[PDB]
C-alpha cells in the first residue's frame, strides 16, 4: 500500500549498504576518472549500448523474495545530454551557453529580478493557504466564478515582506489571465508576469527559429523524429491539468506492449462513480474526470485531453527548465495525508451574527472574524486563524459552491516510454523504457522547520521520486527511531525500488550538484538551461 | 437527530450530525472508548458535510445567486452569445 | 492575613504577603533590623508569587482561555488533532 | 561558592615578576620574525613537537594552593599548522581564501550590510529586553504563549529613525523565524533579516561541497572526516538548548571515564524545579532536564536524542561566523548569578485596563501606568522610559501569566575531551584532552560606566570569555585598594584558567590586534573566518 | 451582444453615482445580470456611467 | 477587418472563435497561434500551418 | 542604423508601454469590440468620447498600457481629440510619440 | 594617511552638520550659558534631561546643527542619555560617530607602541605617545580628576 | 556617597576619562576648528544673577 514495507524501508536496506560509493564519483575537477590504474573503471561504456545494473535478470518486474547464482554481459538505455561525464573542464562552457546564447535579448536591472531576489532564497513560509491550493488544484473547476476572498488577501497582504507564495507548483493562473485584462490591480504586482511574459514567448522565439521548415518523418505529432523538447514521447510526472498520458494512447504508428498501474487493472474511458465515493480505506484503480462543457456532464462523455497540444505539453518542457535553482533550493518534500484538511472548515464557523451594518474597511476589532471564544484547542484555529491574512464573509463559509469537488486521489500507472523515432536498428523492443510519473499529490517543501507549529509532525508522510527536486538538510521529518536515513546516505540521498527508476533510464543527480560547484550568475546560469538536453542522432 | 442521540465520539456515531458549533471534538473526547474503529470517521465526514449544507439555507438573503457562469449553451445561444459572470463585485444586495 | 501580622521587614516576615500597591519593601526600612537573615528571599519569594497569582482574580473577563499551546494526542487525533494558539488578536472580551 | 572568588584568586596573584619573559607578545611587522629583541623562538621551532616545560605532569585535576615546578618529558598534538609558527606576516593572503576560494552565488551592497556598520557602532546598552530573555532559558514548549509585549515594545521603539531591532546574536530569529516575518509596520528591518539568514545560509551550501561521506568501517564520523562544522557534540563558546547528556555517553562502543560536575556523583537523575520550590537559599546543585505540554506524570520520561543532528552546526553556526571585527570586536559574554530578575522585580499599583474595549497606539496624556500617576521609582514603570514610547493591558501586568523561571545561578559539568583514533599514536596514555562549557548568562558590546544611570553589586560580573573577541572598555568592577592593574600591565589583563585554560581552552585572539589593526573591504576579514583554523588533522 | 445594457433608471433631482459600491450603479453587483454588456465591461472592470 | 495584437487560447468568457476568426494575408501577419479560433482545427492542420 | 542618424526617435517610456500593450494578452475582448463597431468613422468616435476617454484613462493609470494601439484610425482620432487634456499627461504624450 | 588606511572614517554626513555647526556665527548664547552652569556635573546634567532635549531638537530641526559640541562632558552625556530617542536622526547619529572617531584614534595611540616597557610606574602608553600620558592634562578641566 | 567635610575627593571617572578628552580636545576640535576656536572663562558673578 505505501506505510509499512516502506520506512521500515532502510532497514531492509540494511541487508544492505555501507561500503561508501564507487561511481558515486559525481565532484571535483578533472582528474579521479583520467589517470592511470583503478578498480571501478570496466563499465560506463559504449555509443552503442549503455550497460547498467541488476542480477541474472531474474526477471524484471515483479515479486518479492529473490536467490543469488549466476549470469551474463550487458546494455541499457538512456535520454538526454546536458550531462558529459565529469571534469573535462572548470567554468565557460554552459554558463556559457549563458554569455553566446542570449544577446539583445536584453540585459538587466532594479525591478523584474526584482521579482527574482526575496520569492526565491532565505526563510519565511506557510500552512493554510495550504488548504487554499487545495480549494485550488487543475482542472476548469466552478470556482471559475468569484472574487473577493483572495481580493481582501491583497488587501492586507503584499503589505508584508518582499517574500510570499505560489512559484513552484504548476496550477495558481492559468484561466485568470485568460479572460480580464482591465480592472483589479495596480504597478508592481501588475507589470512582473507581463514584460518578463514574451521574451518566453519570446522564447517562442527560441525554441522554433534556429531550424527548419522544407523535410519531416515518420508520423508522430510533428517532425517527430524530434530530440528534446517538442515531440510525442514526453509525458510524464505530469500530474496538473489534461493532455499527455493518453498523449500516450490517442497519437499513431510503432510497436508491441506493456505496463503496470502498481494496482490492478482494466481499461475503459467511462466515467461517474456516484455519490456512494468519500472513501476514506479500501481496494480500487479507475480515473475520474468530472463536469464537462463541450463536452456535457453527468456520467458518460468521451474522454479526450481537456484541451489542445500547445499548452499541457507547455507544462512539460520548460518542465524540464528554471524553479529550483531558483530556490537558493532551499527546500524538499514527501506526502501527505487526506482525514484532517479531509474535514474541521466545512460547517461550524458562521452560527449568527447581526449583520448587515455598512462597508467594512480596517483591522481592529470585536467585529471582523478572527477573535478571542470561537478558538481554544481541538480543531480549526491557528494556519486560517495563526498568520492574519484576513478575509471577507462569502468564500469560505457557504455550502452549494465549495462542497461539490473533494477526493480519491492517487492510485496509478507504471510507464515504457518510447523516445521517439531513434530505436529502430535491433535494441529495443523489451527495452522498454520506463520513466517516470506521478498520481495524486499536493505541493510542499517548506522549512517551516524551527517553527514550532509541526510538532515533529502527525498528519503527513513521504513519498520520494524522479531525480531533480530533491533536498539537503533531511534527517527530521520520516522516522521511528533515533538516527537512520543520513548516515548512510550523506551525498546524493537514499534510493529506492519501484517506480522506473532514477536509474533505469537517461537521470542521475544533474543541475544540484555540478554547479553545486558553479552557479555562474542569476543569469547566465541562465542562458544553456532554456539550452540543456543534446545528442547523437539522424 | 432524536434518537441516536449524540455525538459523544464514542463510535455510534450518527451520520448527521445536525450541529452548528461543535466545540464538542474537543472540548474533551476524552478518550475514545472500547471499540474498533475506521469508520466511524465516514459517519463524521457525511453528516457534518450535511450539518453545513443544511447549516445554510439562509445566507441567501443578501446573495447574488449563481450565474450562466460561461460561454455555453445555454439552449438558445442563437439570438446572443454567451458570457460568464466573474464575479468581481462585492456580492451583498446591501 | 491576620495573625502575622504584617510585613514590616524585620525578617518575620510571614509567608503570603497577598498586598497591592506596595509602597513598602520601600518606603523606608529603615534598615533592616538586627536578625540573622537569609531567607527572608524566598519567604519572600513563595508569597509575592502568591501576591499577584492570587491578584489576578479578574483580568479574567477579559480573558481568552489558554490553548493546547501546541498540539500531541490530545486524546482523540484520529480524526482530530490540533495547534495550540498564537492569538495576535487583541483580546479584551469587550 | 563564585565572589570572594575575587579575594584569595588575585590576592595570591598579589606580588609581580621582574620580567613576563616568552609568551604574550602581539604587536610589530615581519621581519621581527627576524632579528630578536624578543622572545618567541626557544618555544618555537615547527609546531608538531613542541615541548613545554611542564611540571609534574600536574596531577591535574585537584584543589589551589601553590608548590614549585618539576616536569617530565613530552607529548600533545597541535594538530595545527597554518598560522603556521610565525612570526613574520601581513594581511593580502587570508583574507586573501577569502577573496579567490569564492566565485559567485549570494553577495552584498548598500542598505543592510553597511547598515551593519551604522547599528553595530553604540556604547550605551539598553535594560528590558535583553533581560526579557531571562526570564524564561530558551523555547520549543516555553515560548508558545506570548506576542505584546516584546516585540509592540519596538513598535514604538521604531517611531523616530532608522534604528532596527532584534539581531545581532542569535536570539532574534529562526524558530519563531519560521513564521513571523511579517507586515503591519511600514516597512526595512525582518524581510531582510530573511536576507540576514541565507546569505550564509550559502554555508548550508558551504560545507556539505568538500567531502567523503559514509566513510564508515565500524562505520566513522565522517563527522569526524570532513567538516567538524558538522558533527555533533563540540558545543560553540557559550552555552545553548538541552542535548548535553546524550551526545556523550549514546554514542558508539568506545569511551571511557574521565567527567565532572561540581561535587559528586556524576548526576543521578531526580527532577526539575516545578511546583515543588524551596532550592534558592541553600549551597550548590539541581540539574533540571524538560517536562512537555505534552507530558504526563510518571517517574524519569526515556532516553532518546532530543533535537538531535541538525539545528547544531548552524545556529550555533555564527559561533564561528558574525560580530566583532567589522566590529573591530564589541561583543563581551558573562555568565551570571541569577538575582535582580529571579529573586527582586516588583511593584503592583495600577487599575485594569479600562473596562471592556479596545486598544490602539498613539501617545499623549495623564491616567496610567506607564503614566508616573504609576511611576516614581518601584515597579518596572519609570524605570522603564528613559527614551520614547508606550504600554497596555496583558503583555506587562504579564509577570503573572507566564514568569515563573526565578532561579539561582550559573552551573556546569567539567570533563576531558577524547581521543584521535587511528592516524595515530596512544601508549603514554593518562593525559587527556579536556574541553568546556557554561549555560545561563550574557554578553554585551559597550556600555557608559562614568557613570549615570545603572547599578553595582545586585546583577552583573566580569569575565573576559571564549576565545574570539577583543573588548578594551570594561573599567568598572571591584573597590578598596591600589592603582595595580590598567596602567602597570596593559601587556595582561584579567581571565583565570580552567574552564578551559585557553591555554587547555584555547581559542584564538585573532580578531584581536588585526580588530585593533584590519580594513580595505568591509566583509573580507570574514574571508579571514571561513578559511582560518580547519582540521587537517589527520 | 452589444445591445445588453443594464442602466439603471436614475430618480430625478438625484446626482449620478460614480463609484461601483452603490446599488445603483451599472457596475455594482446588483446589476450584473449574466450575458449582457455589463458582464462584459465588468469582465474588463472599466468604472463607466 | 481586425488585427489581435496577440492571441490566447484559454479564455472561457467568450467561447473560441466566438466574434473573430483568422484570416491572414501577409507574411508579415501570418499567426501559427492565432488559427486556434477557427472551427474545427485538428492536430495536423495547425502543425502544418 | 546609418539611415536614422539623427531622425527622431522614441524616448524608452514609450517603448516600454507599447511593448508591454502589444506584448499583451490582457487586451480586454471589449476593446476589440468598441474597435471593430466604431470602424474607424469620425461621427461615431466623436460621439463615444465620455465612454473611451473612461475606457483608456482607466486602462491605463491601473496597468499603464497603452489601448486601441491596434487600429490606425484610433491615435489619430485620440491625438487630435483626446489630447487637450482629457487624458492624463502621459498617455497622449506616448500617443503624440508614436 | 597611511596611519588611517582603513581606521573608521567620519560619514559625509556627520563631516558637513559638525563642519557647519563649527562656522556657525549666530550660534546662540544659550548653549555657551547651559554648558557654565552645568559645568559638565553629572547630577546637574541629568536633572536638566527635558529641557536639553527640547533645546537641541529645536536647535537641530531648524537648521541642520548639532548642538553642545565644544564641551567634551556635553556632547558626551548628550550622547549617552540625549541621544536614546528624545533626538531624531542625525543629531544623535553625529554625536555618535563623533564619538568612535575619537575612540578609533584611541585604539590608533594602541597601535605603534610597544606593550612591554613600563618603566618606574609609567605605561609604555605614556613613554610612547602624549595623548596616553597621565601627566599630561586637557586645555580645560571641569572636575578635579585628571588632577 | 555623603559629601561631609572629612570624606577625601575620588575620581568622578577612571582614568580613560584623561585618554578620551585630551584625545577629543586636541586632535577633533582643532581639526574642525581650524585655528578659529577660542578658550574662555566666564564671568558667574554676571551670569547666574
Amino acid at each position: 500500500t505505501l506505510d509499512v514495507q516502506m520506512g521500515r524501508f532502510m532497514e531492509t536496506w540494511a541487508d544492505m549498504m555501507p561500503h561508501h560509493p564507487h561511481w558515486v564519483n559525481e565532484h571535483l575537477t578533472i582528474l579521479q576518472f583520467i589517470a592511470p590504474s583503478n578498480p571501478r573503471l570496466r563499465f560506463e561504456l559504449n555509443p552503442a549500448f549503455d550497460f547498467f545494473v541488476a542480477p541474472g535478470d531474474v526477471d524484471l518486474p515483479g515479486p518479492q523474495r529473490p536467490p543469488e547464482a549466476m549470469p551474463t554481459v550487458n546494455a541499457t538505455l538512456r535520454i538526454i545530454n546536458g550531462n558529459i561525464p565529469v571534469p573535462l573542464c572548470p567554468i565557460s562552457f554552459r554558463d556559457c551557453r549563458g554569455t553566446q546564447l542570449g544577446l539583445g535579448r536584453h540585459t538587466m536591472t532594479p525591478a523584474t529580478i526584482k521579482a527574482v531576489k526575496d520569492t526565491f532564497e532565505d526563510r519565511a513560509y506557510p500552512t493554510i493557504f495550504y488548504m487554499l491550493e487545495a480549494v485550488i488544484h487543475g482542472n476548469e473547476r466552478n470556482f471559475c466564478a468569484l472574487l473577493r476572498l483572495l481580493t481582501q488577501c491583497i488587501r492586507g497582504y503584499w503589505e508584508q515582506s518582499h517574500r510570499v507564495a505560489f512559484v513552484n507548483n504548476f496550477h495558481m493562473l492559468m484561466y485568470i489571465t485568460t479572460y480580464l485584462g482591465n480592472g483589479e490591480l495596480p504597478e508592481v504586482c501588475i507589470n512582473i508576469y507581463r514584460d518578463l511574459l514574451q521574451h518566453v514567448r519570446a522564447l517562442r522565439q527560441t525554441i522554433t527559429d534556429f531550424t527548419i521548415q522544407g523535410e519531416g518523418h515518420n508520423g508522430e505529432t510533428s517532425e517527430a523524429l524530434n530530440n528534446i523538447l517538442t515531440d510525442d514521447t514526453f509525458i510524464a510526472p505530469i500530474l496538473w491539468d489534461c493532455d499527455a498520458l493518453i498523449y500516450r494512447d490517442e497519437a499513431a504508428r510503432d510497436r508491441l506492449p506493456a505496463i503496470r498501474v502498481s494496482g490492478r487493472n482494466g481499461y475503459q474511458a467511462l466515467h461517474f462513480v456516484d455519490m456512494a465515493g468519500h472513501n476514506f480505506q479500501r481496494r480500487d484503480n479507475v480515473l475520474i474526470h468530472g463536469r464537462p462543457v463541450r463536452g456535457d456532464t453527468g456520467q458518460a462523455i468521451p474522454i479526450t485531453p481537456h484541451h489542445d497540444r500547445e499548452w499541457g505539453i507547455l507544462s512539460k518542457i520548460y518542465y524540464y527548465i528554471v524553479i529550483p535553482a531558483f530556490s537558493r533550493g532551499s527546500c524538499c518534500t514527501m506526502g501527505v495525508r487526506y482525514d484532517r484538511l479531509y474535514p474541521a472548515l466545512q460547517a461550524v464557523i458562521v452560527p449568527e451574527i447581526p449583520a448587515d451594518e455598512e462597508a467594512p474597511t480596517t483591522p481592529e476589532d470585536p467585529r471582523h472574524p478572527l477573535h478571542a471564544h470561537q478558538l481554544v484547542p481541538n480543531s480549526l484555529n491557528v494556519y486560517f486563524h495563526n498568520a492574519h491574512l484576513t478575509v471577507d464573509g462569502d468564500a469560505l463559509l457557504t455550502l452549494q459552491e465549495l462542497m461539490g469537488d473533494m477526493a480519491e486521489r492517487t492510485t496509478a500507472i507504471l510507464v515504457s516510454s518510447a523516445p521517439d523515432a531513434g530505436a529502430a536498428t535491433a535494441t529495443t523492443r523489451n527495452m522498454r523504457i520506463y520513466d517516470g510519473a506521478l498520481y495524486h499529490g499536493l505541493i510542499m517543501m517548506a522549512y517551516q522547520a524551527y517553527d514550532e507549529t509541526i510538532a515533529t509532525g502527525t498528519f503527513f508522510y513521504p513519498v520520494p521520486v524522479n531525480p531533480l527536486f530533491a533536498c539537503p538538510e533531511h534527517l527530521a521529518s520520516l522516522r521511528g527511531m533515533t538516527n537512520a536515513r543520513r548516515v548512510l546516505a550523506k551525498m546524493v540521498p537514499p534510493i529506492p525500488p519501484f517506480l522506473g527508476a532514477n536509474h533505469h533510464a537517461t537521470i542521475r543527480q544533474p543541475v544540484a550538484y555540478h554547479v553545486t560547484h558553479s552557479k555562474s550568475d542569476f543569469n547566465t546560469l541562465t542562458y544553456s538551461l532554456l539550452g540543456g538536453y543534446f545528442k547523437f542522432t539522424p | 437527530s432524536n434518537p441516536t442521540t449524540f455525538s459523544v465520539e464514542a463510535i455510534a456515531a450518527y451520520t448527521p450530525v445536525a450541529l452548528i458549533r461543535l466545540l464538542n471534538a474537543s472540548g474533551p473526547l476524552q478518550p475514545g472508548h472500547r471499540v474498533d474503529i475506521a469508520d466511524a470517521r465516514s459517519i463524521y465526514t457525511v453528516g457534518a458535510a450535511a450539518s453545513a449544507a443544511r447549516a445554510r439555507a439562509n445566507h441567501n438573503a443578501n446573495t447574488i445567486r449563481r450565474t450562466a457562469m460561461f460561454a455555453e449553451t445555454d439552449p438558445m445561444t442563437w439570438l446572443r452569445p454567451t458570457v460568464g459572470l466573474r464575479r468581481t463585485f462585492n456580492p451583498r444586495i446591501i
